[PDB]
């Protein structure tokens, strides 16, 4: 597979140079796991195999799982609740 | 009873108040107490090393992890009762180890995870469990989210996990690739002469051993160690370490690997120098942790390893148990607090404490020369187990690098005695609070296991013979 | 082969990547006016703006409550197929999810401004 | 070749006819219960061509809305693209469409529109979840993503007769969906994109529940009108499962029109309340039951 | 086997068949007719469709060289009564399959000359249809009468020509 | 009263989907040759459809009944040449 | 587990040669296992065919070298329009 | 309470019809079904002449193209002496 | 026509590398959202290439509709409130990226001979000059689809993995809700 | 013999029981019932323990 | 003015005030639990009484257990 690795390449050495933006290295996360699971897919189809597109759509829930997790961890990070607490108990 | 446990505290905890968390812990507690007291009677499945296929060729069913399985529910069960009880009956007390709403549902996920880990015999189980324990993980790392400290380490353990996980998963596709499977049971001598297959697999050990923080990859959780609080830095520095180094025994997928050897050497020798290069305690008992894990790491290169590793791993967790139970006791006897989370961080802090609680350091001094390997404890025969193994195999320069970290080692160990035996004439500004009974009972177990296991070496040494022959 | 790419890949966009980030060494040394930031002096008067816990749960459980659903997907394909077994593997399923959702109906984490 | 363009032609010149005239309507219904801006606009948002990507948004966006067109059947078979993967086709499509007020309200730059496009995104996530819910509950009785063979199996009964609940929590989320009340240059954009939106759900909700196009039998009519095929009658059927389908969607669409002149407006977050806290409870219970209603009485639908 | 993908063209083979193996005339009905007749092919051809599977599980990978012979049969059989066929009821089974081409190949929009067709066979082709794997306690599914589901459109000369039969009495 | 005004626009997209939907039910019977369409066609019906091209000579969805087929199909028998999934 | 499971529920491509070489493996045992070589040497060659490839590169490398003309009925490629036509 | 009992007389009538259509939409998969069932013989067997035409026909090709060279075409990749359907065919 | 659909494969492929690069080449966070969203809808078409267009569609559902509508929620709920997120430097890890990266030269470097008979290998992975002959068969009697054999695999052969896979989303569950709000 | 590993397991939980004590800061002779508390579990412990040693022994002999 | 009686205090009681001040939720369970009970205690039922199941469908052609037998007729 040409398309996913060179995919999963790019955004593992995107992750590994800035790997202080955040938001950028969680896109590089989600785009790594697109790159893998394009080389699943198309293995799978070659083989005619159903156990890659079943570990396929595994990947894609816990990928799920995993941004919204990631999503709460920067909720948390930030502080996006926002405050305006002032003046109050 | 792991799965209905965690659907009944979800339901339970859900209809309670947070005044609750500490009675249901408490019930968990016991809980898990009668589930191994009472269904125990399981090890007859495994007579004459007896093996099982379960869920479809899913999971493996052994002596090895059924020990693991029981190991890892004695280990939850310290934890969550160091949550439940009291160390002390005081507001400050109160303060620092008042568990989270949701902490002992993350702690149950993630004691599922690390079984499932354990007893995996697919790479689709294999992944789905290491998902599992690694955002469980990262949950009960965020869960105390009030300081920053606390907030960039969770925030790296997160993403470095991540990278980690996504390495672990390449590999395995890459795996399936070549061999359309996703199991070891298509894995012969036959299919490992004929083919080119190991690149595979060190890149898979590597993912894995990674996660749990060898060396070249070991500051990240060091950091993460050091900045979590010390409640869950004893849970997340033992369980997934447990988990990972179980599931690569079990696997027997690095025969007399260069590579591993070399990763091996390295962490012993980063864990046993960068240890001295240390005033912190959860630092210097993180790199006391890398060395132990280049200690069984360099069990991987051999086979018939399962007694040395089996006697390692609970030996060690044991005093683990016990070094992060005794740090915990003597926070009473310090001045001042540095955190809410951490309120321990240097081991300065704990100069003069024989004059505080002779007891408490007679204990940790046991169980820190079984960390140094001092007779007749039981850290001294796991270590002599690795020698006798890798002896047998003819790894010579391994024994010298395990002795001379060892030896390295044994000073930085020495350090805490040291400054513990000191004199502080500084008095405490407490008094007379008596500590729990419950968790003193528990440290104490601890200690005379540690330093009285030594009595049942033929015992146990004939039920391995019996039970994994 | 995908390690093949992997491996000769990492030198050619690594020394690339390395190149292009060497260049930002020095650049912008936001040199603006950060004098009212490093007192404390506010210049809005507005713009308080608030978010309940419970708005960003709703948008963040849309996810895992969507992929609940989305599962559901192959179940209703293969129907007949595996009819009174996976019958009782959906039910399970159906009833540990809810479980979860007990959780977040119970907590009433998910209830905006009262 | 000829044939398809011809069909794609027509069919696109009658939706679009169909969305600019339905504005009017509404207008003309608001009055007695109490359009040519493309082209300008394209023209302004040629000339502007990271400003790319926030440039070619809207027109995207309107595009995306269009494409959920083409999976809509007015027939047996009569459809632009005739998908085994209708139903799923729809759903991306639907979901695609909640980022048309997002980037609406990135378009101007203005911290109200910005809350007004999270508040927009946050209750049309919501009631997205009823509505695939909704459409595996339905998809429990075909075990079939294909448009055409659901509304085939409607034949026997519509699926509404069964699941009027049902019915009833559909057209709640599909008010609630669109933001229209009581449920409430790249303007003109959006506006059509909308619009074009609240008639795919109007659609969607008719081959859903409504039966599609069907109607009454016809059968004894065109044994008695016709002896034979003949274009004529191919004509004839076609009008009528056409206008039934029409009739239908017109109903769903004053239906929307009625409950926007109707019922008084609803805060936002009772809009969110009423959908996490009162509709899913009931859907996870349909989850629960509708299977175990079929396997009762041993009525797995097959493939 | 999958289907092709985004990029595949059709390559067309002009090469004689071997001639070692002999030359066997070879089934020419379209789809409808073969929908429409499978059910008489089966019942008049199964021991030779069971000894040509039979030979294919036998030869365990060489089925398509090593099987030749019996599929040769049963090409033969197929052809066999398709002739008998189309010399003997000609109306009903252009009836049967003109009426399954306009309602989209399904069963049961046709029951009409389906059953024109049965007769037709079982009279004076010795041959009857039957869908194998029911019990007696259910009835079988094409001698079913006030259907649940009905056609969208009854077929005009289906109905005319089941009308003229049965004031004949033939059913 | 009923207002004729308000429904005016409903009653002209009525007539237009009607309209639209009628022409192109007229389109797909002029296309098929006269017959009705096929709708949810799985693998075993495109391989139908495909032997039915092949053996009635490419006419579109032509149906011959005779037992004997010409002597064309035996060599006519073509298989698809996919390009390597890179 | 699902192994051996094609895209459409059936055998997979491989699942003959797999069958195969796990019924060798477990007819034989460990030290007769050398014996089992060439079930797996087929296994891998119906995942990649990479001594197929050899083949045809050798045949495409021999044919690309050759001026004479070949007197032997070639390939002849036809458009989806034109199947069965003529 | 007379609307509730009416709506499940509505919903409970709707069942009895739809769950009956399912039913008889199964009997009707199921006369489909067999219908294929005995087509596929006749089917599978013009299939397996076809391949066997096709696979001598390229092993003809293969060995003229050949000629004078040192090779073996009649040697299969494969070590079993099973009929192969040959793959990969060269682009034209 | 035979031109462009010989190599739509590839010009997916040449989209996919200009997306990710703007990903990991932008300064808005907004960029790299709208370019990875891009990026999904590129994969998806080549998914749709190669002939899973039902995961093409399952993509533009779950990965956009939730995932990158999460993703710019989040970050529009960063920018109403304007709150900039400090841009800290990466110099300092650079050294590190220069010694392991000029390590894994050198490793592939001393190669040298041996690259004469290991490049070659990836010489004719390059290639790939042949077409796969599509066969066609009647073994196949049930409108058995890719979505019905995932639902069958994993209800019955993999029902372990599914139950395991619920207790995943109940911790996805759990775990937002325990990190987000605070109790009492 | 069994008496032996039941002495020895009793001794092992009085030790723990004494060692609890002190680490409390607390007279060695504190709660007295806790010794016999601790002795009988620990011993029971022992006793289980080496029922299993002689399963072992037996189950090693018998494929004899 | 309305308080929580507590289910475990009286079931039927506590019931009927979740029927009468919570009907949302009480109908979600309701319908919720009805499906997998109603199953339980009602498939044999109807399996005795209503109708016995149907026979189970064709997955592939149905091979015959038994050696090849001689045949004649349709021979070159
Ligand atoms: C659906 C399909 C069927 C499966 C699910 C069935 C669920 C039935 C729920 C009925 C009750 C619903 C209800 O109102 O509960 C309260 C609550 C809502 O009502 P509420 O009054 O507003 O609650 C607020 C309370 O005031 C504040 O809370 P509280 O103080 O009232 O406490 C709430 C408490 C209490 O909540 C409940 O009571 C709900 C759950 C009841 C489960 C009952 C299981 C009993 C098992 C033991 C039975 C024998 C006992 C021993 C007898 C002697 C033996 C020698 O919740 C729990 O702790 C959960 C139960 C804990 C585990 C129980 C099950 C153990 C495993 C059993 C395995 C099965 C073995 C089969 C053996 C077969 C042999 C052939 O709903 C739930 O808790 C949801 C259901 C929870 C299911 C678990
Ligand atoms: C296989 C090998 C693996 C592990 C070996 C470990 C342990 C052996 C097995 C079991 C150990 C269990 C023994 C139960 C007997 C222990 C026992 O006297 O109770 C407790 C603690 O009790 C646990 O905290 C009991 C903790 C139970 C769990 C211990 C697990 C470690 C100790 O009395 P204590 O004088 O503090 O007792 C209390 C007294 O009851 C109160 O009235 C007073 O108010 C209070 O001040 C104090 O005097
Ligand atoms: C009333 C029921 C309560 C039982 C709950 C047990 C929880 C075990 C948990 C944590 C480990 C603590 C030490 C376990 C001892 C090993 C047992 C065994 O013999 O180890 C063998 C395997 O040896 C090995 O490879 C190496 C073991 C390394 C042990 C290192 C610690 C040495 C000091 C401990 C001496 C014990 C002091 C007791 C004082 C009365 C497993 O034996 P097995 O699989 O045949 O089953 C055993 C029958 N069982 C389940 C009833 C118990
Ligand atoms: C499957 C269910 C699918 C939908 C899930 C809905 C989730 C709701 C979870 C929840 O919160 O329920 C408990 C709820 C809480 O009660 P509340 O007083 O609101 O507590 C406030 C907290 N401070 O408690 C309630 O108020 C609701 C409790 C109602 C329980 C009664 C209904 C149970 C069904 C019994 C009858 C079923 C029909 C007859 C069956 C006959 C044969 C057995
Ligand atoms: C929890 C659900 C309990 C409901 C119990 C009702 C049973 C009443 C007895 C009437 C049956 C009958 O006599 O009609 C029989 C019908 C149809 O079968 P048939 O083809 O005509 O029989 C011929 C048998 N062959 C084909 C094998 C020859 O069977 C049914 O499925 C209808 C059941 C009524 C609707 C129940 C729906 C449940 C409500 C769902 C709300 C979410």
């Amino acid at each position: 597979m040409f398309i996913g690795t060179i995919i999963l390449v790019l955004s593992f050495l995107g992750f590994v140079f800035n790997r202080r933006n955040i938001i950028l290295a969680f896109i590089c996360l989600e785009t790594m796991l697109l790159g893998i699971n394009l080389i699943l897919l198309r293995n799978s189809v070659l083989f005619d195999d159903i156990s890659g597109s079943l570990f396929a759509i595994v990947i894609i829930i816990l990928a799920g799982v995993e941004s919204a997790i990631g999503l709460s961890l920067l909720v948390s990070y930030y502080r996006l609740r926002g405050v305006i607490n002032s003046y109050g108990i | 009873m792991l799965i209905l446990a965690i659907i009944s505290l979800i339901t339970f905890v859900s209809m309670s108040k947070l005044s609750d968390n500490r009675a249901i812990i408490r019930l968990i507690n016991i809980y898990l107490i009668l589930v191994l007291v009472l269904d125990s009677f399981l090890y007859l499945l495994f007579l004459n090393n007896q093996t099982y296929t379960v869920m479809g060729e899913l999971l493996i069913f052994n002596s090895f992890t059924f020990y693991i399985d029981m190991l890892i529910y004695f280990i939850m069960i310290v934890i969550s009762s160091l949550y439940g009880y009291n160390l002390y009956n005081n507001n400050l007390y109160k303060t620092l180890f008042e568990p989270k709403k949701e902490l002992i549902i993350l702690f149950l996920i993630n004691i599922l995870g690390a079984l499932l880990i354990v007893h995996s015999n697919d790479f689709i189980t294999l992944f789905v469990a290491i998902e599992l324990q690694s955002y469980s993980i990262y949950l009960i790392t965020a869960i105390y989210n009030s300081s920053y400290k606390a907030s960039k380490a969770s925030m790296l353990y997160f993403f470095m996990g991540g990278i980690l996980s996504i390495l672990i998963a390449y590999s395995i596709n890459t795996y399936y690739s070549v061999l359309n499977s996703y199991t070891l049971h298509s894995l012969d001598s036959l299919i490992i002469n004929t083919l080119d297959l190991n690149l595979i697999l060190i890149a898979l050990s590597l993912g894995l051993l990674f996660k749990i923080g060898i060396a070249p990859l070991h500051k990240w959780l060091i950091s993460i160690y050091e900045n979590t609080p010390i409640l869950i830095t004893i849970y997340i520095s033992l369980i997934p370490k447990i988990s990972i180094l179980s599931y690569l025994v079990l696997s027997n997928i690095s025969i007399n690997s260069l590579v591993i050897s070399i990763l091996a050497i390295l962490t012993l020798l980063v864990g046993s120098v960068g240890g001295l290069l240390q005033i912190k305690i959860k630092r210097l008992l993180a790199f006391s942790g890398l060395t132990n894990a280049g200690y069984m790491m360099l069990l991987l290169l051999l086979n018939n390893n399962e007694f040395s590793y089996l006697y390692y791993i609970t030996q060690y967790s044991i005093s683990h148990l016990a070094i992060f139970m005794i740090i915990i006791f003597s926070i009473y006897y310090i001045n001042y607090i540095n955190n809410q989370y951490n309120p321990i961080i240097y081991v300065n802090q704990l100069k003069g404490l024989i004059h505080d609680n002779a007891y408490l350091v007679l204990s940790m001094a046991i169980v820190v020369f079984s960390f140094i390997g001092i007779p007749p404890l039981l850290g001294f025969f796991g270590k002599l187990n690795i020698l006798m193994s890798i002896l047998n195999n003819g790894y010579y320069f391994i024994s010298i690098v395990l002795i001379v970290a060892s030896l390295i080692s044994a000073l930085y160990y020495l350090y805490l005695l040291n400054v513990s035996i000191q004199d502080k004439n500084n008095i405490l500004i407490n008094s007379n609070e008596t500590v729990s009974s419950v968790l003193s009972y528990i440290l104490s177990s601890l200690i005379i296991l540690i330093t009285f296991g030594f009595i049942y070496n033929s015992l146990i040494i004939d039920i391995f013979n019996v039970y994994f022959n | 082969n995908t390690f093949i790419i992997f491996i000769i890949l990492i030198p050619i966009v690594g020394f690339a990547l390395l190149a292009v980030n060497i260049l930002l060494a020095v650049y912008k040394p936001y040199n603006e006016k950060l004098g009212a930031f490093e007192c404390g002096l506010t210049s809005f008067n507005q713009t308080r703006l608030a978010f309940n816990a419970a708005f960003i749960l709703v948008a963040i459980l849309f996810l895992p409550f969507d992929l609940e659903i989305s599962t559901l997907l192959p179940y209703v394909m293969s129907i007949y197929l595996v009819s009174n077994y996976g019958f009782t593997i959906v039910l399970l399923f159906l009833l540990i999810l809810i479980i979860g959702f007990v959780y977040e109906i119970n907590t009433n984490a998910l209830k905006i401004n009262k | 070749m000829i044939i398809n363009i011809v069909e794609i032609l027509i069919f696109l010149v009658c939706v679009l006819f169909s969305v600019a005239y339905l504005t009017v309507a509404e207008r003309k219904t608001l009055a007695y219960m109490q359009y040519y801006g493309l082209l300008q606009a394209f023209a302004d948002a040629v000339k502007l061509l990271n400003y790319i990507i926030l440039v070619i948004s809207p027109l995207i966006t309107l595009i995306t809305a269009l494409i959920g067109w083409v999976v809509i059947p007015l027939g047996p078979g009569i459809t632009l693209g005739e998908l085994n993967l209708g139903i799923l086709f729809s759903l991306a499509i639907g979901s695609l469409g909640v980022f048309g007020s997002l980037l609406s309200g990135w378009s101007s730059n203005s911290k109200y529109s910005l809350l007004g496009s999270i508040r927009s995104t946050a209750q049309l996530i919501s009631y997205e979840l009823i509505l695939t819910s909704i459409f595996i509950i339905i998809i429990m009785f075909v075990s079939s993503l294909n448009i055409t063979t659901i509304i085939e199996t409607q034949r026997v009964v519509w699926y509404c007769i069964p699941l009027l609940p049902l019915l009833l929590i559909f057209f709640i989320a599909s008010v609630a969906e669109t933001a229209r009340p009581p449920f409430d240059s790249p303007f003109v954009f959006f506006f059509l994109a909308e619009y074009s939106n609240i008639i795919l759900i109007s659609a969607f909700n008719g081959y859903l529940l409504l039966g599609g196009y069907l109607s009454f039998n016809y059968s004894y009519l065109f044994n008695i009108l016709f002896n034979d095929y003949s274009y004529v009658s191919f004509l004839f059927e076609g009008l009528i499962n056409s206008s039934a389908y029409a009739i239908k969607l017109v109903f769903l669409m004053f239906s929307f029109i009625w409950v926007r002149a109707a019922f008084p407006r609803f805060t936002y977050d009772n809009l969110i309340n009423f959908c996490w806290i009162i509709l899913l409870p009931l859907l996870f219970g349909i989850f629960l039951i509708i299977p175990s209603t079929l396997y009762i009485f041993d009525s797995f639908p097959t493939l | 086997p999958r289907e092709a993908a985004a990029h595949w063209v059709p390559f067309e083979d002009k090469a004689n068949m071997p001639d070692n193996v002999p030359d066997v005339v070879e089934v020419g009905a379209t789809s409808a007719p073969l929908l429409s007749a499978s059910y008489f092919i089966g019942a008049k051809c199964k021991p030779y469709n069971d000894d040509f599977m039979l030979c294919r599980e036998e030869s365990q990978g060489s089925g398509a060289i090593d099987c030749l012979k019996e599929g040769r049969r049963v090409t033969r059989c197929a052809v066999s009564v398709i002739e008998d066929i189309n010399k003997s009821c000609l109306d009903e089974f252009r009836l049967h399959w003109q009426c399954l081409e306009q309602n989209n190949h399904q069963l049961s929009g046709c029951r009409k000359a389906e059953a024109l067709l049965n007769k037709c066979v079982f009279t004076k082709l010795n041959l009857e249809k039957k869908i194998p794997g029911l019990r007696p306690d259910e009835e079988p599914v094409f001698l079913k009468k006030d259907p649940w589901i009905k056609p969208a459109v009854d077929d005009f000369k289906s109905v005319r020509a089941y009308a003229e039969a049965k004031k004949n009495g033939t059913l | 009263a009923i207002p004729f005004e308000a429904l005016l626009p409903y009653g002209i997209i009525f007539g237009l989907l009607t309209a639209g939907g009628g022409a192109m039910q007229v389109l797909h019977v002029y296309r098929n040759g006269g017959v009705r369409d096929r709708f949810a066609i799985d693998q075993w019906d495109s391989q139908m459809m495909e032997r039915d091209l092949r053996l009635n000579g490419g006419q579109g969805r032509k149906q011959v009944d005779q037992a004997t087929a010409p002597e064309a199909f035996k060599h006519n028998h073509v298989w698809k040449s996919e390009r390597p999934l890179i | 587990t699902a192994a051996g499971i094609s895209l459409t529920g059936g055998r997979n491509r491989c699942f003959s040669e797999w069958q195969s070489f796990m019924h060798c493996t477990a007819k034989t045992d460990a030290k007769s296992r050398a014996q089992c070589l060439p079930n797996f040497e087929d296994y891998m060659e119906c995942l990649h065919h990479t001594k197929e490839k050899a083949r045809l590169r050798e045949i495409e490398s021999v044919l690309k070298q050759k001026k004479e003309g070949l007197e032997a009925p070639p390939v002849k490629v036809i458009p989806v329009k034109a199947i069965g036509l003529v | 309470l007379v609307y509730l009992a009416a709506l499940c007389g509505i919903c409970g009538y709707g069942f009895y019809r739809a769950l009956g259509g399912i039913q008889e939409r199964r009997e009707l998969k199921r006369e489909k079904l067999w219908a294929r069932i005995y087509l596929m013989p006749l089917l599978q067997a013009e299939e397996d002449r076809q391949t066997v035409r096709r696979s001598i026909a390229q092993l003809e090709r293969e060995k003229e193209i050949m000629k004078g060279t040192g090779f073996d075409v009649d040697k299969s990749v494969y070590n079993d002496g099973k009929f192969h359907a040959p793959a990969l065919m060269i682009p034209p | 026509m035979m031109y462009l659909t010989y190599y739509f494969i590839e010009i997916t492929i040449f989209l996919a590398i200009l997306c990710t690069i703007f990903i990991i080449s932008a300064k808005n966070p907004m960029v790299s959202i709208l370019y990875m969203i891009a990026l999904f809808v590129i994969a998806a078409m080549y998914l749709y290439l190669i002939g899973l267009g039902i995961f093409s569609l399952l993509y533009i559902m779950i990965y956009i509709g939730a995932i990158a509508v999460l993703f710019l929620f989040i970050i529009t709920l960063l920018d109403i409130n304007s709150t900039e997120l400090s841009v800290k430097s990466n110099i300092r890890d650079l050294p590190l990226v220069l010694i392991s990266l000029i390590v894994l030269t050198i490793s592939g470097l001393m190669i040298y001979s041996n690259d004469s008979i290991l490049i070659n290998k990836l010489l004719e992975a390059f290639g790939n000059d042949y077409n796969t002959i599509i066969t066609q068969d009647w073994f196949n009697i049930e409108n058995t689809t890719l979505l019905t054999t995932i639902g069958n695999v994993l209800l019955t052969n993999n029902a372990f993995i599914l139950l395991v896979l619920a207790i995943v989303l109940l911790l996805g569950i759990i775990g937002p809700i325990s990190i987000t709000m605070k109790h009492k | 013999a069994l008496f032996t590993s039941l002495v020895g397991a009793s001794g092992l939980g009085f030790a723990t029981k004494f060692l609890s004590n002190k680490i409390r800061l607390k007279p060695a002779g504190y709660y007295p019932l806790g010794y016999v508390f601790s002795g009988v579990a620990w011993a029971g412990l022992g006793l289980v323990l080496h029922n299993v040693h002689q399963h072992s022994l037996e189950v090693l002999e018998k494929k004899k | 003015i309305n308080a929580n009686p507590g289910f475990w205090n009286g079931p039927f009681r506590y019931l009927r005030w979740s029927a009468h001040n919570r009907p949302h939720l009480f109908f979600a369970f309701a319908i919720g639990i009805a499906g997998p009970v109603a199953a339980l205690t009602l498939t044999p039922l109807r399996r005795k009484y209503l109708y016995p199941d149907h026979s189970p469908l064709p997955q592939s052609y149905p091979l015959p257990q038994r050696a090849r037998e001689q045949l004649t007729g349709f021979d070159d």
